[PDB]
């Protein structure tokens, strides 16, 4: 029905695939920031689930937050004693786009236990307002999951909590995710998702809308299959813990597929 | 970004928002007449207002003929400038001042035509506009009508998720709304545009409620009370009462006497109370009503 706008939801995908080439990350840029590391980009995404979890935020809004991130440390080069307000700014600003009820500025204060004061937050949301120019409705790996899972037949909540997960999981490593696109780690996801609850494969009504096929995201596969199964270790853990809640059905607690057969 | 407010001169104050006052202004440079809306941001102790940061950030994407054209924003420590292309009036006004043995019917036909056109963009766009109401639509001495005013509008994903609740000014306000249904659409933006389209023929709105549940109460006594035939879920939905008054529906084409057979098809499509049938802006641009436009 008119909840997945049928009128318009090709528009939506074909504009979508435009505006998230425009809103890309330079892929190379961490080896340009002369303090910082994709380890401690791993550390400050880890938290910003925390503080999606404390706050009960959605989940596009986390994914936004990490794109304006992203997109900041693609042009301006930030000392890690800095790199929390960075992040602070940008889910302020996540959430202010993306929520029906935002925390309050004080609450992003406190998060930081004051480690920064609200000046220094107000005055980071403008820095980063100006260097995305306002540019804040990026495309997420989640807007085109959700689409994606339209052609599910029939719908599967293990399959759709477990595509989310992976999707997270990739806000976290930027060597690899950083070379991908959301739409393309958000069919590797579904596709992964979809095998490891159900056997089933990349539909050919997805291969028909997006011109992915399973040899396209044949190396993001790889990738986030072994980000799966590494993520048992992997230093960072929030999201394994969210998701072992009922809220997404414990999909964290699932076990990955030793092999996928592409 | 391009812009600074040394190269524009003030002429007057062309009306108000929240956040502050719309001056009407000229590029002292180029010549261009614009609107100059300004959102003080020194008194907000909560930074930038997401009114403002959803209005900019659709706005910059929006680019067409019949939306409001964002030309630059100028950001200061202190203020926050939005340079708009000056319209000289909006549709109320125009109602009210002119408009006074009527709208003439091509003009009618023209408007709904290009409002129809800047809507499917903005839905095209994954854009709910949310406040669809003569006051906030714009137009020019050339003929064009445009959408304005995207402070309550909203970035959506497909399918939609729950967004505020309590959106839309009540007379223009879709049923689904006022009964705190978990999901609404693009409907909502079409039941807005069926109410204007009535309210261009007739100069008075076509819902006048002075409260959620009187507005209710006015659909139903001129659409009928829906039932389960008509609108499929309807007695599920959170804030539908089983003792609400079961109205006949009345012909429409008493709904509005003046319109013919053409406008009533396209405005009983419009505000059609299933959002799954009512009509998308896109689909309502081919109406038989616009072949003579
Ligand atoms: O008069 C106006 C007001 C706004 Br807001 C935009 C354009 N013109
Ligand atoms: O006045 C009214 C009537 C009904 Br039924 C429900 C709410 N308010």
């Amino acid at each position: 029905g008119v909840n997945e706008v049928p009128d318009y939801h090709e528009d939506i995908h074909t504009y979508l695939r435009e505006m998230e080439v425009k809103c890309k990350p330079k892929v190379g840029y961490m080896k340009k920031q002369p303090d910082i590391t994709n380890s401690m980009r791993a550390i400050l995404v880890d938290w910003l689930v925390e503080v999606g979890e404390e706050y009960k935020l959605q989940n596009e809004t986390l994914h936004l937050a990490v794109n304006y991130i992203d997109r900041f440390l693609s042009s301006m080069s930030v000392l890690r004693g800095k790199l929390q307000l960075v992040g602070t700014a940008a889910m302020l600003l996540a959430s202010k786009f993306e929520e029906i009820y935002p925390p309050e500025v004080a609450e992003f204060v406190y998060i930081t236990d004051d480690t920064y004061t609200k000046k220094q937050v107000l005055r980071m949301e403008h820095l980063v307002l100006k260097v995305l120019a306002f540019d804040l409705a990026a495309p997420t790996i989640n807007q085109f999951l959700t689409q994606y899972f339209l052609h599910q037949q029939p719908a599967n909540c293990k399959v759709e909590s477990l595509a989310m997960f992976l999707g997270e999981l990739s806000l976290i490593d930027a060597d690899p995710y950083l070379k991908y696109l959301p739409s393309v780690i958000a069919a590797a996801a579904f596709h992964l998702a979809l095998y490891t609850v159900t056997g089933q494969s990349w539909p050919e009504s997805l291969v028909q809308k997006t011109g992915y096929t399973l040899e396209t995201l044949k190396p993001c596969l790889l990738d986030l299959h072994q980000t799966y199964l590494r993520a048992p270790q992997h230093a960072q853990q929030s999201i394994r813990e969210k998701y072992k809640n009922s809220k997404y059905h414990g999909v964290s607690l699932l076990n990955p597929p030793e092999t996928l057969n592409v | 970004g391009p812009g600074s407010m040394e190269n524009f001169q003030k002429v007057e104050k062309i009306g108000e928002g929240t956040y502050g006052v719309v001056y009407k202004a000229r590029n002292k440079l180029t010549g261009e007449v614009v609107a100059l809306k300004k959102i003080r941001l020194d008194t907000e102790t909560e930074g930038v207002p997401s009114t403002a940061i959803r209005e900019i950030s659709l706005l910059k994407e929006l680019n067409h003929p019949n939306i409001v054209k964002l030309l630059d924003v100028i950001h200061t420590e202190n203020k926050l400038y939005l340079v708009f292309e000056f319209l000289h009036q909006d549709l109320k006004k125009f109602m009210d001042a002119s408009a006074l043995t009527g709208i003439p019917l091509p003009l009618i036909k023209s408007y709904l035509f290009q409002l129809l056109q800047g809507l499917a963009f903005c839905h095209s766009h994954r854009v709910l506009h949310r406040d669809l109401k003569p006051q906030n639509l714009l137009i020019n001495t050339e003929g064009a009508i445009k959408l304005a005013d995207f402070g309550l509008a909203r970035a959506f994903g497909v399918p939609v998720r729950t967004y505020t609740h309590e959106v839309v000014t009540l007379w223009y306000r879709a049923p689904e709304i006022l009964l705190g249904c978990k999901y609404y659409s693009t409907a909502v933006d079409i039941w807005s545009l069926g109410c204007i389209f009535a309210e261009m023929v007739t100069r008075r709105a076509l819902f006048p409620g002075d409260s959620e549940i009187d507005q209710l109460f006015r659909i139903f006594r001129t659409l009928g009370t829906p039932d389960e035939v008509v609108w499929p879920g309807v007695t599920s939905m959170p804030d539908y009462k089983p003792s609400f008054p079961k109205w006949a529906r009345q012909d429409f084409s008493k709904v509005v006497p003046p319109l013919d057979e053409d406008g009533r098809s396209l405005l009983s499509q419009m505000l059609h109370y299933d959002p799954n049938k009512r009509i998308s802006a896109k689909a309502a641009l081919a109406h038989p009503f616009f072949q003579d436009v």
